């Protein structure tokens, strides 16, 4: 298929890379659980001026 | 170089008496390292996508 024939002569050709695949992937992050101030900054009225 | 100019006439030969038999080393290189790159891998990089 990369040589792009149907007939190889002998001798030592290269076919690809090869690696092993990932398995059980992991996700990591920190422990802390307090949402951000979310509320703080959106659900107010007094936004100051540009 | 040490300039000199040579005793040099129409009636007289300079013949050598002795000789030193000197060992003179040279050295040539005649291989480079056998290298070789990885398109799929090194332009992209275990993805898919690229
Ligand atoms: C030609 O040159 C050689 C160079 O070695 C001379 O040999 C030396 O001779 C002296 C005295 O004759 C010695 O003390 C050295 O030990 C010799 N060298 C070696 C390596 O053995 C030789 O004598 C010269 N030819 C003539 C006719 O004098
Ligand atoms: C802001 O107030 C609205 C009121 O309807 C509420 O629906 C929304 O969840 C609130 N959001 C925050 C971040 O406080």
């Amino acid at each position: 298929c990369t040589l792009k024939s149907f007939t190889v002569e002998k001798g030592i050709y290269q076919t690809s890379n090869f690696r092993v695949q990932p398995t059980e992937s992991i996700v990591r992050f920190p422990n802390i659980t307090n949402l951000c101030p979310f509320g703080e900054v959106f659900n107010a009225t007094r936004f100051a001026s540009v | 170089g040490a300039e000199n100019s040579v005793a040099y006439s129409n009636n007289s030969i300079a013949i050598p008496t002795n000789f030193t038999i000197s060992v003179t080393t040279e050295i040539l290189p005649v291989s480079m390292t056998k290298t070789s790159v990885d398109c799929t891998m090194y332009i992209c990089g275990d993805s898919t996508e690229c």
